[PDB]
RNA sequence: AGCGCCGUUCCGAAGGGACGGGCGAUGGCCUCCGUUGCCCUCGGCCGAUCGAAAGGGAGUCGGGUUCAGAUCCCCGAAUC
RNA sequence: CUGUUUAAUUAAAACAAAGCAUCGCGAAGGCCCGCGGCGGGUGUUGACGCGAUGUGAUUUCUGCCCAGUGCUCUGAAUGU
RNA sequence: GGCGAGCCCGAGGGGCUCUCGCUUCUGGCGCCAAGCGCCCGCCCGGCCGGGCGCGACCCGCUCCGGGGACAGUGCCAGGU
C-alpha cells in the first residue's frame, strides 16, 4: 500500500522536503510542555511496526529530553 | 463579538451534577453515638452530690465525642426533663464530665432518686 | 579550605537586603499610547524617605486613561519639586523640572536623571542621590542618543526611552563625615549585613589567601587577574595601574 | 423637547476615558491559540519545498462542487442499508434460487492504501486528494505516483468535506474506478480539465517554489525605502 | 537516572460568585413570594495554604461559695 | 577614644572603628551561590551605588627604584 | 477632517512634497452615553417596553519595543 512509501520517504530525512517538516515540527514541539499527549502518532508506519493499532486503549505521548 | 478586555479567561462551562449509577456503600452506617452511648453513668462523689441539692444540677460522665447539644438531647430523650445549660470539662484521666443544669420547674432530688443515685 | 567571607556573600543566607521597611521600587510609568501620542498630568501627593536610600521617593497619582481609577506611582523625587506641583508625563510635555519625556526630543546639554537603557526599561540609569546624565548628541535617522553618565562614560542609547528632567534630591550626601561607628552601623543596618569588613591579613590562611604568617603582611601580589577562580579574587582585581593617581584617568 | 441637550464626550488624550473597543488584535490569547496561529505565518515566511506547494492550490468553488455532486452518486454504502441488503440477500437467494441476482454496484474506494494499490495497478479512473492532512508525508508521494501512472489526480479543499461522503470524520483520498455508462461522459468531461490543470503542468508545479512572503509590517517599510530612493534617483 | 528538587509569580484558558433583566420548571394559604436550569451585562487574583497562647483582633463586672475552681459555679447587674 | 575578643588558663599593644587611598563594573555587566534551568544573592539595587583590598583620631609629611616576581594595553610587521 | 500651517502653479482651485488636533496659570470633578438614523409588540394611525448602527472610521500575517543568525546551548580541543 502506502506504508512502504512513507517508510522509504522517512528514511531519507536529510532532503529538503523532509528537513523542512522536521524543523517545523521541532519548532512546534519546543513551545509545548515537556510531556503531553499526542492524539495521533506523527509516524503511523513507525508506530505500526512497533505495535500500535488504531483502536481504543492505545495512547501516544510526546516527550522531550535534554540533549547532552 | 467584542473583547472588552485584553485578558482571556476560561469560558464558564456547564458542569453535570454527580449522578452515581450505584452507591459506593450499600447501607449507611448506624450512628454509634446514640442517646444511650452519649452518657455513660453519673457521678456519686461528694462534690457531685453537693451540686444535686444546692445547685439543682446533675453530673454525668459522657463520651469525649459528645458536645453540649448532644448531651442536652440525650438527657431530654432519656429522662424527659428540661435542660438549662451544660458545662463540660475533660478530666485529667481522659474522660469528659458534664454538669447539666435542670430547669427550675424540675427538681434534681427526684431525678436522682429515679435514676440510681440518692 | 574554608569558604571566605567574600565567597559566602552569594549564598544569600544572612546577606540578603533588609527590604522590610522599604516603601516601594523606584520606577517610572509604563509606556503607552497616552505617553507616546501626547502627555498626561498627575499630582504629587507627598515625598517620603526610603530606608537604605538617600534619594526621596515622591508619590504621584495619575488618572487612568482607560479605567475609572487613580494610579499611584513612586518616582525618584528630583530636587526642586513640592507637594501639589503638577507633573506631566508624555512625549510632547513641556520641558520643566520633574516632567519626564523621551530623550529624542530634548535638546543637547539637557541635565536629566532617572533614564532607561532601553525603551521600556522604566528608569534604571542615574538613580542615586545627586546624580544626573548629560545628553550630548542626537541622530534623527537610525535613532540614537549619546549621554554622559555620572561615571564619565559616554554611552549611546535609544532615542525612545524617557528621562525625568532635573538632578536627584539629596545632593552632597557624602559631604558629612560619619564621625563615629554608631552612625555607620545605623546606616548599614537598613542596607545589609556587610559593614564589619574584617581585613584579610588579620585572619588565618584558612579563611583568606592573605591571612597567616608571624608578621601581618600580605606576601603575595594583591593585583589578581580576571581568570582567577572563585574564592581567589581578593585585593585588587585586574588593576591596570595602582598607586596614587596623577590627574585624570581618561579611560573609556 | 424643552430640554433635550447633547453631551459630546471628548475621547482624546486626557479629556475623558477611552470607551470599550474591539481589542481583538491585542488580547492575550492562550498558548494553544498562539501556537496554532503563528504556524501559518511560519509556513508563509519559510521557503516551502515544491512538494507541499502542490497543496493549497485546489479546484475552485464550481468544479469542486461539480465533482462532489458526481461523487454523491457513488458513495460508500452505510452500515444500516448494508445490514438491510445482507438480510434481503439470504431471503431472495432462497426465494429465486439465483447465482448473482444483484450486479456489483460501482462505488468509490477510500483510504490511502487502497488508492495507492489501485493507481499502481492502473485500476483507478480518477484520484481526488485532500490537503488538510496534518502529516504531509502521507500525501507528498501520491501526486508523483499518479503523474507516473498517467491517471488524472486532483487536489481539493476539505478532508471533512471529502470525508462526509464516506461517512467518516476524516478521509484522505478517494479513487474513482468504475463509473456508470450514463455518468461516463460527465466524468470524461471533467478529467480533461483536471489533466490540463494538474497532469500537463506537473513540471511547472515541481519547479515552482512557494512561500517566502514577508509580513505587511516589513513590506511597508521596504516600500517607503524604495519610494524615497526612486524620488532621489528621478 | 531517581526518591525528588529549584522556583511563588514567573513561560498558566489559574474569578464557579454576585447586582439586575429575560425564558423555562417547581414548592409554601399558587393573592404573593422562596428556589432550580439557561441567556445577557458586570466583576485584576496582587494567586492555594501554613506561619504569634507577648503583634492586629467586637463584647463581664460586683458579692458569695469548697478539703482542692473562679471574670468559668450561684445571686445580682450588663454587653457583643 | 566608646565598642568586641579566645564559654572552661590570656580582655591586650589584639580585633573592630570614623577617616585616608587603590581596584572592577553602564545590567547580554562587576563580585559570588548552585548537580541541574538564561536557576538564584547583592537587587523594592544604577557610579553620592554595588563588589574586593591596604592603612588606621587631628596636623605636617607619602623620598628613590618596573631589574625580578604579579596586574594591565597594543599592531594577523613579528617566533612558538 | 482645515476648526489648521504651508514651499508652489494658478482666474475660480489644484497636492509634486508635508506638519496633524485639539489635557501646561491653579492640591476640584471626570466610568457604567447624550444625540441622530433605523427595526419590533402594544394605545387606530398615538403611549409604553425592547433590538442594531453612527457616535468611538477601514484593512492586515507576530501584543508592543530592542538585539539577532550573533549572543547563548550540547559535544570536542588547546591555555589558565
Ligand atoms: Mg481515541
Ligand atoms: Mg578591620
Ligand atoms: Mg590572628
Ligand atoms: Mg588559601
Ligand atoms: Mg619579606
Ligand atoms: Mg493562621
Ligand atoms: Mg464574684
Ligand atoms: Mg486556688
Ligand atoms: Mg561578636
Ligand atoms: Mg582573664
Ligand atoms: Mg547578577
Ligand atoms: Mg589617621
Ligand atoms: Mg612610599
Ligand atoms: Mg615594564
Ligand atoms: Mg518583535
Amino acid at each position: 500500500g502506502a506504508y512502504k512509501y512513507i517508510q522509504e520517504l522517512w528514511r531519507k530525512k536529510q532532503s529538503d522536503v523532509m528537513r523542512f517538516l522536521l524543523r517545523v515540527r521541532c519548532w512546534q514541539y519546543r513551545q509545548l510542555s515537556a510531556l503531553h499527549r499526542a492524539p495521533r502518532p506523527t509516524r503511523p508506519d513507525k508506530a505500526r511496526r512497533l505495535g500500535y493499532k488504531a483502536k481504543q486503549g492505545y495512547v501516544i505521548y510526546r516527550i522531550r529530553v535534554r540533549r547532552g | 463579538k467584542i473583547r472588552t478586555s485584553p485578558t482571556f479567561r476560561r469560558p464558564k462551562t456547564l458542569r453535570l451534577r454527580r449522578q452515581p449509577k450505584y452507591p459506593r456503600k450499600s447501607a449507611p452506617r448506624r450512628n454509634k453515638l446514640d442517646h444511650y452511648a452519649i452518657i455513660k453513668f453519673p457521678l456519686t462523689t461528694e462534690s457531685a452530690m453537693k451540686k444535686i441539692e444546692d445547685n439543682n444540677t446533675l453530673v454525668f460522665i459522657v463520651d469525649v465525642k459528645a458536645n453540649k447539644h448532644q448531651i442536652k438531647q440525650a438527657v431530654k430523650k432519656l429522662y424527659d426533663i428540661d435542660v438549662a445549660k451544660v458545662n463540660t470539662l475533660i478530666r485529667p484521666d481522659g474522660e469528659k464530665k458534664a454538669y447539666v443544669r435542670l430547669a427550675p420547674d424540675y427538681d434534681a432530688l427526684d431525678v436522682a432518686n429515679k435514676i440510681g443515685i440518692i | 579550605g574554608r569558604v571566605i567571607r567574600g565567597q559566602r556573600k552569594g549564598a544569600g543566607s544572612v546577606f540578603r537586603a533588609h527590604v522590610k521597611h522599604r516603601k516601594g521600587a523606584a520606577r517610572l510609568r509604563a509606556v503607552d499610547f497616552a505617553e507616546r501620542h501626547g502627555y498626561i498630568k498627575g499630582i504629587v501627593k507627598d515625598i517620603i524617605h526610603d530606608p537604605g536610600r538617600g534619594a526621596p521617593l515622591a508619590k504621584v497619582v495619575f488618572r487612568d486613561p482607560y479605567r475609572f481609577k487613580k494610579r499611584t506611582e513612586l518616582f525618584i523625587a528630583a530636587e526642586g519639586i513640592h507637594t501639589g506641583q503638577f507633573v506631566y508625563c508624555g512625549k510632547k510635555a513641556q520641558l520643566n523640572i520633574g516632567n519626564v519625556l523621551p530623550v529624542g526630543t530634548m535638546p543637547e546639554g539637557t541635565i536629566v536623571c532617572c533614564l532607561e537603557e532601553k525603551p521600556g526599561d522604566r528608569g534604571k540609569l542615574a538613580r542615586a542621590s545627586g546624580n544626573y546624565a548629560t545628553v550630548i548628541s542626537h541622530n534623527p535617522e537610525t535613532k540614537k542618543t549619546r549621554v554622559k553618565l555620572p561615571s564619565g562614560s559616554k554611552k549611546v542609547i535609544s532615542s525612545a526611552n524617557r528621562a525625568v528632567v532635573g538632578v536627584v534630591a539629596g545632593g552632597g550626601r557624602i559631604d558629612k563625615p560619619i564621625l563615629k561607628a554608631g552612625r555607620a552601623y545605623h546606616k548599614y543596618k537598613a542596607k545589609r549585613n556587610c559593614w564589619p569588613r574584617v581585613r584579610g591579613v588579620a585572619m588565618n590562611p584558612v579563611e583568606h589567601p592573605f591571612g597567616g604568617g608571624n608578621h601581618q603582611h600580605i606576601g603575595k601580589p594583591s593585583t589578581i587577574r580576571r581568570d582567577a577562580p572563585a574564592g581567589r579574587k581578593v585585593g585588587l582585581i585586574a588593576a591596570r595601574r595602582t598607586g596614587r593617581l596623577r590627574g585624570t584617568k581618561t579611560v573609556q | 423637547n424643552p430640554l433635550f441637550e447633547k453631551r459630546p464626550k471628548n475621547f482624546g488624550i486626557g479629556q475623558d476615558i477611552q470607551p470599550k473597543r474591539d481589542l481583538t488584535r491585542f488580547v492575550k490569547w492562550p498558548r494553544y491559540i498562539r501556537l496554532q496561529r503563528q504556524r501559518a505565518i511560519l509556513y508563509k515566511r519559510l521557503k516551502v519545498p515544491p512538494a507541499i506547494n502542490q497543496f493549497t492550490q485546489a479546484l475552485d468553488r464550481q468544479t469542486a462542487t461539480q465533482l462532489l455532486k458526481l461523487a454523491h452518486k457513488y458513495r460508500p454504502e452505510t452500515k444500516q442499508e448494508k445490514k438491510q441488503r445482507l438480510l434481503a440477500r439470504a431471503e431472495k437467494k432462497a426465494a429465486g434460487k439465483g447465482d448473482v441476482p444483484t450486479k456489483r454496484p460501482p462505488v468509490l474506494r477510500a483510504g490511502v492504501n487502497t488508492v495507492t494499490t489501485l493507481v499502481e495497478n492502473k485500476k483507478a479512473q480518477l484520484v481526488v486528494i485532500a490537503h488538510d492532512v496534518d502529516p504531509i508525508e502521507l500525501v507528498v508521494f501520491l501526486p508523483a505516483l499518479c503523474r507516473k501512472m498517467g491517471v488524472p489526480y486532483c487536489i481539493i479543499k476539505g478532508k471533512a468535506r471529502l470525508g462526509h461522503l464516506v461517512h467518516r470524520k476524516t478521509c484522505t483520498t478517494v479513487a474513482f474506478t468504475q463509473v456508470n455508462s450514463e455518468d461516463k461522459g460527465a466524468l470524461a468531461k471533467l478529467v480533461e480539465a483536471i489533466r490540463t490543470n494538474y497532469n500537463d503542468r506537473y513540471d511547472e508545479i515541481r519547479r515552482h517554489w512557494g512561500g517566502n512572503v514577508l509580513g505587511p509590517k516589513s513590506v511597508a517599510r521596504i516600500a517607503k525605502l524604495e519610494k524615497a530612493k526612486a524620488k532621489e534617483l528621478a
